[PDB]
RNA sequence: CGGCCCCCUGGACGAAGACUGACGCUCAGGUGCGAAAGCGUGGGGAGCAAACAGGAUUAGAUACCCUGGUAGUCCACGCCGUAAACGAUGUCGACUUGGAGGUUGUGCGCGUGGCUUCCGGAGCUAACGCGUUAAGUCGACCGCCUGGGGAGUAC
RNA sequence: CCGCAGAAGAAGCACCGGCUAACUCCGUGCCAGCAGCCGCGGUAAUACGGAGGGUGCAAGCGUUAAUCGGAAUUACUGGGCGUAAAGCGCACGCAGGCGGUUUGUUAAGUCAGAUGUGAAAUCCCCGGGCUCAACCUGGGAACUGCAUCUGAUACUGGCAAG
RNA sequence: AGCUAGUAGGUGGGGUAACGGCUCACCUAGGCGACGAUCCCUAGCUGGUCUGAGAGGAUGACCAGCCACACUGGAACUGAG
């Protein structure tokens, strides 16, 4: 239908924005875990300074306020503006101890 | 202003079959009497006549079978704003051969089966089922 | 040799001055081994009672239609209450390719080679009514030859 | 407890996987080549699964267990056209020749198991001989000669 | 001989002719036949054309910048 | 857009006779008109009445109620291009059961046209409903849509 | 290829309320925590953690990131605009798209036939050797798209015209 | 949303392996453009890969065909290139 108008102005397919709007086409990106407290979030300035919010899971609240961490993409569905998750088990990020189940989660070593 | 007399004839006979009328009159033309002749040859109507001299009138009577319309779906596939031309090898099979389609080809007016058996294609205009 | 396949169980709820009265509705289609299909929409306060009511309704309204060795005579388009379904014949080595409700109703009808796709809405009652109306509107070469006045050999070629 | 159609589909699938000792990716490639294959898919896939080398050794009778059959195949005790085959997924062509290695002639436990299998059942194809340690393929496996408790429709719908 | 037929636009170029041809092409994604006014530069002999006349064009060796065309026949007599 | 009259003038419709012989339809851009409010200049200003003041109910009332009253509402010349500018239904055509009517003609006490109101058959939608003035079947073209807020918002 | 030896040295990953495959016990009291979605924690959480078992995969298994489909969710095939998003406030008008009916002619669009041309590898089919397979390889087909020549005139184009 | 002045063409000369505003001198006053000129952003292209019932969409590493480049920017010599 309306083929004259369609050939005058072509049908433009709608763009699709990424759910992770910071450092796209990258699975894990680095950053400095500034403000590791309030209430379980870090304000992470990444390798280019996109300044995302990230959620910390498990133990390790004594992580350094200037600590190199890795960030993966994930929405928590419980807090506003939290669209990123800390990758527990990466470099300078102490894995959650006393968690012997879900080994791939938190980067815990088994005995 | 009317821009498609063939489509006007098709929608006239379609709503006439929907209303269960007896006969329908319309202005005439060469392609109109040709498509009426090939429709009668395919066997969807009984007959059609031409009345008058200065204004030719194609008076045609409709067909009904068991209290139902003989035709079910008539659709103009070659619109006057969107023409359709398909070659012989890609001629469609309306309802896998159960329906029919009119094709205006180089040897006059015929159907899809007649075009396949003659060996040439053209502007496929309407689907009748 | 009839078959038994339920396709939809829902929990409706009405409101009364005392509170809420919950009820169970059951859509279930049945049919014979070839051609005759019928769907039933029962509603009660108990699940097996609603199932049996839907079964009796379907056995009452079991409609009849023909086919051609486990496939459609021609591609049909079933449109009803906002549900577009596309019934299309297939080759022998295909099987039954349809949705959930369409796959169930075609496996009940007993076809062997039918490809299909359900557009529009995804309501089970609407898609089963759409495919029933499509199968009912589907005609046969013998009846179209009797309606056009020609023979089956003239209509096949 | 009663699971639905998808559940019983995956239950029959894992039942076939357990009774044949076949992993999931192997059966997935089996389904791929079966859908590539001509004619039907499910029963031809069952014919291919019967044409599995460990299954063909078990049903010829050189071992009454597919585990020890795979052990013997890995130890290269089956000579087709004189040459050994270590790979358990080798397909056997019809009217071929298979033989047992001379080092595998020191065999008593699986020979008594072959006698037990002769006491149990006797199929149509897969002519076997305990003395000469030889064997050949008669013809294709029949769909009726195929055993029971196998359904192809739910399998091809689960993997379709 | 592979000549084409076209229509000129202007003839005020001091022994140079700008022609324009039209073609009906089926749209590859829409199917509606549209027009394509392809304009070309043609070299003539002694200005044997006017404004808006139908002529025939032939491809030849390059004679100027993006002008490798010569006039064959004029079927309008302008 | 309605007190009457005069003058100037547009459009519509009807029954017939003659002539031009497709001069036709939508229109992106452009042009014109375009309710009320408001703006500029010059007038006028009875009544109404934004703003504002006072008195009242009220816990408070910057509101709904009264007392007054500026702008505006009135005229002329130019802007203002916005409305729930709606029939929430773009324009031009063809065909497809009927009742109840209204207005306005023309022809033979009756026939056929133009516009319009209400309900309903088929048909169409999710239903409400539309239904010969279709939201039925179609044909031509333009405009607009594609989750809400942000937002008809910033540059 | 041949021997030898103590099976000798050779196994984990995710999940068990549902979608989606499979359960109990203890800690636990909106607390730590889980979570793709519905979302869970009311001193009894089949949903957090620990124990067993089972489930699924297997030298891999979970998570993240990127693309297509599902999505008819940009609809040519394959949608709408009365009330859900969506008919410009209305009219006139240029380019442009469409054009009532018949004759003569052109084949520009249209179709038919023929020829040349679409590198080679992938892709589909028939075979071969890699212990089978992955891999590579021979033949056929596909690459139907493009260009040139000869014919047709039903229709859409143009002119002469009624 | 207008752009272009060697711009578009012609005549004569030069030069290039080779036609040609390629380059000069003189004339003509034009050429392109809502079928998108000009400007801005992005980007090597194709056979192909993935996905899709199809039509399509995304994507050009490793395998090949073509183009461009060798810190950046200008050039020319040798050489058939
Ligand atoms: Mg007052």
């Amino acid at each position: 239908a309306t083929v004259n108008q369609l050939v005058r102005k072509p049908r433009a397919r709608k763009v699709a924005k990424s759910n992770v709007p910071a450092l796209e086409a990258c699975p894990q990106k680095r950053g400095v875990c500034t403000r590791v407290y309030t209430r379980k979030v870090c304000r992470v300035r990444l390798t280019n300074g996109f300044e995302v919010t990230s959620y910390i899971g498990g133990e390790g609240h004594n992580l350094q306020e200037h600590s190199v961490i890795l960030i993966r993409g994930g929405r928590v569905k419980d807090l506003p503006g939290v669209r990123y998750h800390t990758v527990r088990g990466a470099l300078d990020c102490s894995g959650v101890k006393d968690r012997k189940q879900a080994r791939s989660k938190y980067g815990v070593k088994r005995p | 202003s009317m821009q498609d007399p063939i489509a006007d004839m098709l929608t006239r006979i379609r709503n006439g079959q929907a209303a269960n009328k007896a006969a329908v009159t319309m202005p005439s033309s060469k392609l109109k009497v040709a498509i009426a002749n090939v429709l009668k040859e395919e066997g969807f109507i009984e007959d059609f006549k031409v009345e008058g001299d200065t204004k030719p009138e194609l008076e045609l009577t409709l067909k009904y079978f068991q209290g139902k319309a003989v035709v079910e779906s008539i659709q103009r596939v070659s619109r006057p704003g969107l023409r359709i031309y398909k070659r012989k090898d890609e001629l469609p099979k309306v309802m896998a051969g159960l329906g029919i389609a009119v094709v205006s080809t180089s040897k006059g007016v015929m159907t899809d089966r007649a075009a396949r058996q003659a060996g040439l294609g053209g502007e496929i205009i309407c689907y009748v089922a | 040799e009839l078959q038994e396949k339920l396709i939809a169980v829902n929990r409706v709820s009405k409101t009364v001055k005392g509170g809420r009265i919950f009820s169970f509705t059951a859509l279930t289609v049945v049919g014979d081994g070839n051609g005759r299909v019928g769907f039933g929409y029962g509603k009660a306060r108990e699940v097996p009672a609603a199932i049996q009511k839907a079964m009796e309704k379907a056995r009452r309204n079991m409609i009849n239609v023909a086919l051609n060795n486990g496939t459609l005579q021609h591609p049909v388009k079933g449109v009803h209450t906002g549900s577009r379904v596309f019934m299309q014949p297939a080759s022998e080595g295909t099987g039954i390719i349809a949705g959930g409700a369409m796959r169930a109703v075609l496996e009940v009808a007993g076809v062997h080679n039918v490809l299909a796709k359900a557009y529009g809405s995804t309501n089970p009652i609407n898609v089963v009514r759409a495919t029933i109306d499509g199968l009912e509107n589907m005609n046969s070469p013998e009846m179209v030859a009797a309606k056009r006045g020609k023979s089956v050999e003239e209509i096949l070629g | 407890p009663r699971i639905s159609d998808y559940g019983v589909q995956l239950r029959e699938k894992q039942k076939v996987r357990r009774i044949y000792g076949v992993l999931e990716r192997q059966f997935r490639n089996y389904y791929k080549e079966a859908a590539r294959l001509k004619g039907n898919t499910g029963e031809n896939l069952l014919a291919l699964l019967e044409g599995r080398l460990d299954n063909v050794v078990y049903r010829m009778g050189f071992g009454a267990t597919r585990a020890e059959a795979r052990q013997l195949v890995s130890h290269k005790a089956i000579m087709v056209n004189g040459r050994v085959v270590n790979i358990a997924s080798y397909q056997v062509s019809p009217n071929d020749v298979v033989s047992i290695r001379e080092k595998a002639k020191k065999q008593s436990r699986v020979k008594a198991a072959l006698e037990l299998a002769e006491q149990r059942e006797k199929p149509t194809w897969l002519e076997v001989d305990a003395g000469k340690m030889e064997g050949t393929f008669k013809r294709k496996p029949e769909r009726s000669d195929l055993s029971a408790d196998i359904n192809e429709h739910l399998i091809v719908e689960l993997y379709s | 001989i592979r000549t084409l037929q076209g229509r000129v636009v202007s003839d005020k170029m001091e022994k140079s002719i700008v022609v324009a041809i039209e073609r009906f092409v089926k749209h590859p994604i829409y199917g509606k036949f549209i027009k394509r006014t392809t304009k070309l530069h043609v070299h003539d002999e002694n200005n044997e054309c006017g404004i808006g006349d139908v002529v025939e064009i032939r491809e030849c060796r390059p004679l100027s910048k993006t002008k490798s065309w010569t006039l064959v026949r004029v079927v309008e007599k302008a």
